[PDB]
Parts: C-alpha cells; sequence; structure tokens
RNA sequence: AGCCAGGAUGUUGGCUUAGAAGCAGCCAUCAUUUAAAGAAAGCGUAAUAGCUCACUGGUCGAGUCGGCCUGCGCGGAAGA
C-alpha cells in the first residue's frame, strides 16, 4: 500500500521517529537466514525498543521530499533496504551498537550502519568525553 | 519500439557501413553485412545508430526494433564474438574436430560429419565438449542447434547434445 | 499435441501465441499441455 | 539330521554335467552320492556316531504362486511326481494343491524360475503343461518409494506402518489374496531387483 | 556446521527423545545414531515438558558433534499442560479446545522468555498467548 | 517489463494427541519476531537440500494494467 498518498504521509511519519529520537539503522536486501536475520531483527526488535520501523519506504525521492526539511542529506538512498532502528535514551545506544556491529557479522550487511547526525560535524565520532 | 527508441552504442575500433537499406559491419572479429527490412530508416549521429519507422508502413517501429536488436547483434559479434558450448552427455559419445567439419560420435550405425559454414571456430576442450565461437550470432545459434538436433537429449537419461546451459527435464520411466 | 478445436491455458505456464495464424498453447512446464488450434 | 540309514554303491565326482565314478572321498573333497534315497539339502550324511546336525537350516520363501494344468485332465499324477521330484531337488520351489477347490499350485521364487520349472516339466518329465492363475511387509531402497506405494496404490492397497530404517524403507500395505499375482516380478523391475516382501494372510 | 538443516518433522510426543519408532521414521534422511541419540536431549530434556509437546529441532551440526543454545520450556506444551484441558485444533469450533488464560498466559511469559524469544520477552511471550489462544476456544479467566 | 534478495527457532501444530512433517490427511491456527511467517505454492509434498506461495525493499527512466461494449477479420472448416 505504498501510494502516492501513503507516501506523502509516512514520510512525515517516519521523518518524525527519527527527528525525535537517536539515529537510525539501514539493512540491505542480501541474505538474510532461517536463525541469523530472522532471529536478530527479533533481537533487534527486543532490546532495541518497540518504537523502531524495521520496513523501509526510503526511496529517493520520498526521502528528499519528507525527511529532508532536516538533515536534507537523506536522498542518497540509491544503496539497498532500511531497518529503521532509533534508540531511546540518548542518541547511539543499543540499537545503534547492533547495527554497527552487525554490518561485519551476525546478518547480510548492515548498509554501513547508515545513522542519522545532526552536527555533521568535523572530522570526529562521539568519543572524546571521557571522565 | 521502446528498443528501437534507443541508440546503438557503437565504439570506436568497429567500422560502420550504412547504405540504402543494406548495411554492413566491420570489426576486430569478422565483417558482417545484412539488408534491413524496407520499413527501417538508418543514421549515424556521432558514434551511435538509431532505428525508427520510415514512413508509410504500419510495423515501422516493430521493424526497427528488430533491426535494432540485429544490429547491436551484429556490434557485439565484430567486438567480443560470439560462443556456444555444448555437451555430451552419453556414453562413448565423442566430438573430433578434423579442419572445420566435426566428426560427432553418437554412434547410430554410422558415420556422421558436420560442414560448418564461413565463422565457426569448433574446438573440443574435453572429449565430450564442443565450443562454437565466431561473429554472428545467428548462425552460431542455428549451427549449434543443427548439432544438438543430431541427439536430442532424452527425458529418461537425458542423452544426447545439449547446450551447456540446457537443463533437461528427466523424468521417471514407469512403476516399473 | 493436441488440436482440441478450443485451445485454452491449462497451467500458468501455458502462453497464446499465434505462428502462422494457428492459435496454439505452449507450455514451458508440461508438456501435455501443448495444443494447436484455438 | 533324518536319524535313518543311507547307503553307497556309485560316487562320481566330475565336471559340471560328466561323472566319473571313483572309489572313495577324503575329507576336503566334493562328490555326487547316488541311490540316497533320503537325505534332503542341507542335511548331515556322516558315520553312525558323527553329528546330529551341521548347521545351515534356512533357506529363503517362495514369492511367486501360480498354478498349472497338463494338456489332458488326467496327467496330474504324472505332474504330480514331476513337481515332487522337482521340490524335492529345489528346496525353495513347493507344490501344494491346495483344497480350497483343487487346484495345484506352484510356488517358485521368480518368472523365470518358473518358467525354468515349467519347460523342465515339460522337457524331462514330459507333460506340456500351461500356467495360469494380507499385511504386507515390504523393503526397499529409500528412492522407490513413490513408484512401489503408486503401485500399491494401484492394487487394491490399503498401509499400515509409513517407517523408514536406515538401510530403505519398510512399507507395510493391506492388499487382496486374489490380486497382485506377478507382485514379486513387478515390484523387482520397479526397485531395480533390489527389494523382498511378504503376504501373510493379514 | 549449522543449525537444523535436516527439517523433517517426525518425532512423537517428548516422553521419548525424538520418537522415531512410533509416527514411523519416514523422514529416514536422520544421520542420528546411539552416539548423538542420549547426549543432550536425554540429560536436558526434564523442565520443559514431561510428557508434552515440545517439538524438537532437527540440528545435526558439522562441529563433530551435536549441541546448541536449545529453546526454551515450548509454549507448545505450557498452554496444553496449564490448561488442564488438553485439546486444541481440530475439533475448537464444536467443544473445549482447551484452556487459556492470563495466569497461563503470564507462566508462559515469565517461563519461555529464556531463548525462544522474538521482538521482545514480551513478544515472545504474546507468541505463546496465541499459540494458546489460537487452540479454538479458551476460559475466560 | 527488465535487474540486488529476504518466509519461524512457541510450530512431528495446541494437530483425528498413528505427525501423516517450518508447505499429506486436517481444523484452520499472522504464529511479536515484519524490505517476511502461509501451519499452505511447484520441487520430497509423507520427508531435507538447492531454486522458492505470497509479499515487498534495492535497481530503473515513460507509460502500464486488466476487464466491458463495438466494427471488420482469424480457427472450428473433411468427398469423390
Amino acid at each position: 500500500m505504498a501510494l502516492n498518498l501513503q507516501d506523502k504521509q509516512a514520510i512525515v511519519a517516519e521523518v518524525s521517529e527519527v527527528a525525535k529520537g537517536a539515529l537510525s539503522a539501514v539493512v540491505a536486501d542480501s541474505r538474510g537466514v532461517t536463525v541469523d536475520k530472522m532471529t536478530e531483527l527479533r533481537k533487534a526488535g527486543r532490546e532495541a525498543g518497540v518504537y523502531m520501523r524495521v520496513v523501509r519506504n526510503t526511496l529517493l525521492r520520498r526521502a528528499v521530499e519528507g525527511t529532508p526539511f532536516e538533515c536534507l542529506k537523506d536522498a542518497f538512498v540509491g544503496p539497498t533496504l532500511i531497518a529503521y532502528s532509533m534508540e531511546h535514551p540518548g542518541a547511539a545506544a543499543r540499537l545503534f551498537k547492533e547495527f554497527a556491529k552487525a554490518n561485519a557479522k551476525f546478518e547480510v550487511k548492515a548498509a554501513a550502519f547508515e545513522g542519522e547526525l545532526i552536527p555533521a560535524s568535523q572530522i570526529d565520532r562521539l568519543a572524546t568525553l571521557p571522565t | 519500439s521502446r528498443v528501437a527508441k534507443a541508440p546503438v552504442v557503437v565504439p570506436a575500433g568497429v567500422d560502420v557501413k550504412i547504405n540504402g537499406q543494406v548495411i554492413t559491419i566491420k570489426g576486430k572479429n569478422g565483417e558482417l553485412t545484412r539488408t534491413l527490412n524496407d520499413a527501417v530508416e538508418v543514421k549515424h549521429a556521432d558514434n551511435t545508430l538509431t532505428f525508427g519507422p520510415r514512413d508509410g508502413y504500419a510495423d515501422g517501429w516493430a521493424q526497427a526494433g528488430t533491426a535494432r536488436a540485429l544490429l547491436n547483434s551484429m556490434v557485439i559479434g565484430v567486438t567480443e564474438g560470439f560462443t556456444k558450448k555444448l555437451q555430451l552427455v552419453g556414453v562413448g559419445y565423442r566430438a573430433a574436430v578434423k579442419g572445420n567439419v566435426i566428426n560427432l560420435s553418437l554412434g547410430f550405425s554410422h558415420p556422421v560429419d558436420h560442414q560448418l559454414p564461413a565463422g565457426i571456430t569448433a574446438e573440443c576442450p574435453t572429449q565430450t565438449e564442443i565450443v562454437l565461437k565466431g561473429a554472428d550470432k545467428q548462425v552460431i545459434g542455428q549451427v549449434a542447434a543443427d548439432l544438438r538436433a543430431y541427439r536430442r537429449p532424452e527425458p529418461y537419461k537425458g542423452k544426447g547434445v545439449r547446450y551447456a546451459d540446457e537443463v533437461v527435464r528427466t523424468k521417471e520411466a514407469k512403476k516399473k | 499435441m493436441k488440436v482440441r478445436a478450443s485451445v485454452k491455458k491449462l497451467c500458468r505456464n501455458c502462453k497464446i501465441v499465434k505462428r502462422d495464424g494457428v492459435i496454439r498453447v505452449i507450455c514451458s512446464a508440461e508438456p501435455k499441455h501443448k495444443q494447436r488450434q484455438g | 539330521v533324518k536319524a535313518a540309514r543311507e547307503r553307497f554303491g556309485r560316487i562320481v565326482q566330475m565336471h559340471a554335467n560328466k561323472r566319473e565314478e571313483i572309489k572313495e572321498v577324503r575329507a576336503g573333497d566334493i562328490a555326487a552320492a547316488i541311490g540316497l534315497k533320503d537325505v534332503t539339502t542341507g542335511d548331515t550324511l556322516c558315520d553312525p556316531d558323527a553329528p546330529i546336525i551341521l548347521e545351515r537350516m534356512e533357506f529363503p520363501e517362495p514369492v511367486i504362486s501360480i498354478a498349472v494344468e497338463p494338456k489332458t485332465k488326467a496327467d496330474q499324477e504324472k505332474m504330480g511326481l514331476a513337481l515332487g521330484r522337482l521340490a524335492k531337488e529345489d528346496p525353495s520351489f513347493r507344490v501344494w494343491t491346495d483344497e480350497e477347490s483343487n487346484q495345484t499350485i506352484i510356488a517358485g521364487m521368480g518368472e523365470l524360475h518358473l518358467d525354468i520349472i515349467v519347460d523342465r516339466m515339460k522337457r524331462e518329465f514330459n507333460v506340456e503343461a500351461n500356467v495360469g492363475k494380507m499385511k504386507v511387509e515390504v523393503e526397499t531402497p529409500e528412492e522407490n518409494t513413490g513408484d512401489v506405494i503408486g503401485d500399491l496404490s494401484r492394487r487394491r492397497g490399503m498401509l499400515k506402518g509409513q517407517e523408514s530404517e536406515v538401510t530403505g524403507v519398510k512399507i507395510h500395505a493391506e492388499v487382496p489374496l486374489s490380486e497382485m499375482f506377478g507382485y514379486a516380478t513387478q515390484l523387482r523391475s520397479l526397485t531395480k531387483g533390489r527389494a523382498s516382501y511378504t503376504m501373510e494372510f493379514l | 556446521a549449522k543449525k537444523v538443516q535436516a527439517y523433517v518433522k517426525l518425532q512423537v510426543a517428548a516422553g521419548m527423545a525424538n520418537p522415531s519408532p512410533p509416527v514411523g521414521p519416514a523422514l529416514g534422511q536422520q544421520g542420528v545414531n546411539i552416539m548423538e541419540f542420549c547426549k543432550a536431549f536425554n540429560a536436558k530434556t526434564d523442565s520443559i515438558e514431561k510428557g508434552l509437546p515440545i517439538p524438537v529441532v532437527i540440528t545435526v551440526y558439522a562441529d563433530r558433534s551435536f549441541t546448541f543454545v536449545t529453546k526454551t520450556p515450548p509454549a507448545a506444551v505450557l498452554l496444553k499442560k496449564a490448561a488442564g484441558i488438553k485439546s486444541g485444533s481440530g475439533k475448537p469450533n464444536k467443544d473445549k479446545v482447551g484452556k487459556i488464560s492470563r495466569a497461563q498466559l503470564q507462566e508462559i511469559a515469565q517461563t519461555k522468555a529464556a531463548d525462544m524469544t522474538g521482538a521482545d520477552i514480551e513478544a515472545m511471550t504474546r507468541s505463546i498467548e496465541g499459540t494458546a489462544r489460537s487452540m479454538g476456544l479458551v476460559v475466560e479467566d
């Protein structure tokens, strides 16, 4: 039912969940196994949260129309499917960790663990904050 | 129609010679000539080829699409050539080649020799492999089929000549 | 084949082709689905 | 084995068909005794004191039963003696005129086996005779299950156990007795001559 | 070297580990013998289903041994022995199809959320709730 | 249209509790687990594997899909 009106609506209905929470994820379509990717998206839903939308309506034009209002670099979605997995208690939580650790094993591929960084800042990951 | 509404990307390194409706190409490998149908119009336009409906004919686009496909096949023939692989399931089915006349040993009762047409290089990498190469899709396919028709595969074991990709529909004889 | 005076698609992989005017059913799944004349 | 007395007159040891009479045989020899009117196959000949039994008490079960009738209704004595002698020779080949009606029925182990029996009857004990007319359990390779069951369902055959062992598959089937008539040969061509069965009156 | 690649569903109720004798080992494709027939199921087949349905996987891997992180107490046994009424599908539209209640749901939620889990512990709980409710009849407790 | 692939591990179903097998009988039973889970698609259907009901994401640049009415045609259509 990914029609034009449902797209015009779910573009914002999927921009909102990643624009109020943390970064989301994306998972390609290469090879999901009877155990690996099935039970892995299972444990994804289990630990990550019961709000993540592992579905993918991530057309390049639908993205540029809906999501690009904030963090306008979403229309490069020529790449494969998206398993959108946000995070509740702050940014880069267990969902982001699982996606980034699944891009290399325990799944087909996680499309470089796309993520959504509102800053698009200089070249440094979020690791310069010890105590 | 859709295929006819598309340009043939004729690379640099092959000679294109269109005249009237008779077409001629000269690539690295061979030389290919064929007169298109009267209802087809051709033009080069800077390192490509076009095919459209020459006026006054109903299936102008149909003939143009056929001609586009033929000219692409000729271009890729003279560019990289074609290559048909054939296999021989069946006891003692040799495909010895001498000159350019394959000596098929399918053991009917008698020798069968297949005179190839001009433009087919028929080597036999193994005892039960044929590799017909050359620069014309249609004649290579037609000679490969004239071969395979000697012993079309059977349904019960698959005995006979087959294309390298041909999936045979093997079936069970009967209860007994 | 079958020379039924009414050829129909007996399976899903049957196709209706009209070689030589004669309307034929050719099926690349089951060879018993090969019919001749519409 | 029989607990009786046998005696010797001619001892012959020679090629397949020829017979070279000798005087005595020692241990490790193979010869043919004569007039031995009592010992059946697998029974032990020995001096009055030697082994009561020497193993070998098992041979297969016939698998094919057919009836038979000579050209003239009254040569059935000739035929019965022929098929008592041939049955003595082949312990895997029975004969019993089943007293259901009267019919003299012949149980061998194969179609060609029974052909051999009938032509030996016509040639040696010359009587030209024309042949005529439960919970089954079958083993077979686990590739011919589909056809053997298609064959069993082709016959009025209901089944009992869908159990597969390890070197094959054990099929159990309830089929008529007036039926199957050649189930061994049908099965052998069907199973690549690699199956056994049994049909003993459920 | 993987999990069950030999999916052949022929195993009678869990009183005996994958009972071949009964249904008949038509799934005779099993390479299992008296070496792998008493290794792990014989020693960890007590606290899941003792005389109830707990379907066994067909896992035979190429570590030259048989071992894996086995599933939880099966909901198939949980909702058929936590019921009293051992019925289910087949006679679900005529009479009692077995018992299923919120108490059985809480039981299965706190029990089978160890290894037979899904998109949540509570989500596999809803799994057991479905395996208990879709029986065709439940006691609305 | 053409292309990069994903369907259970409560689930021999709780099942006619002899399963008649993550796709025989069978009732029905999304069964969260979703770019997906039907307890039923052609393969083995009584059963794996490797192509896979269904479904979609990824590609890709202008039309596509089925019906209904209608004209004129096509097969049906073989004899001395």
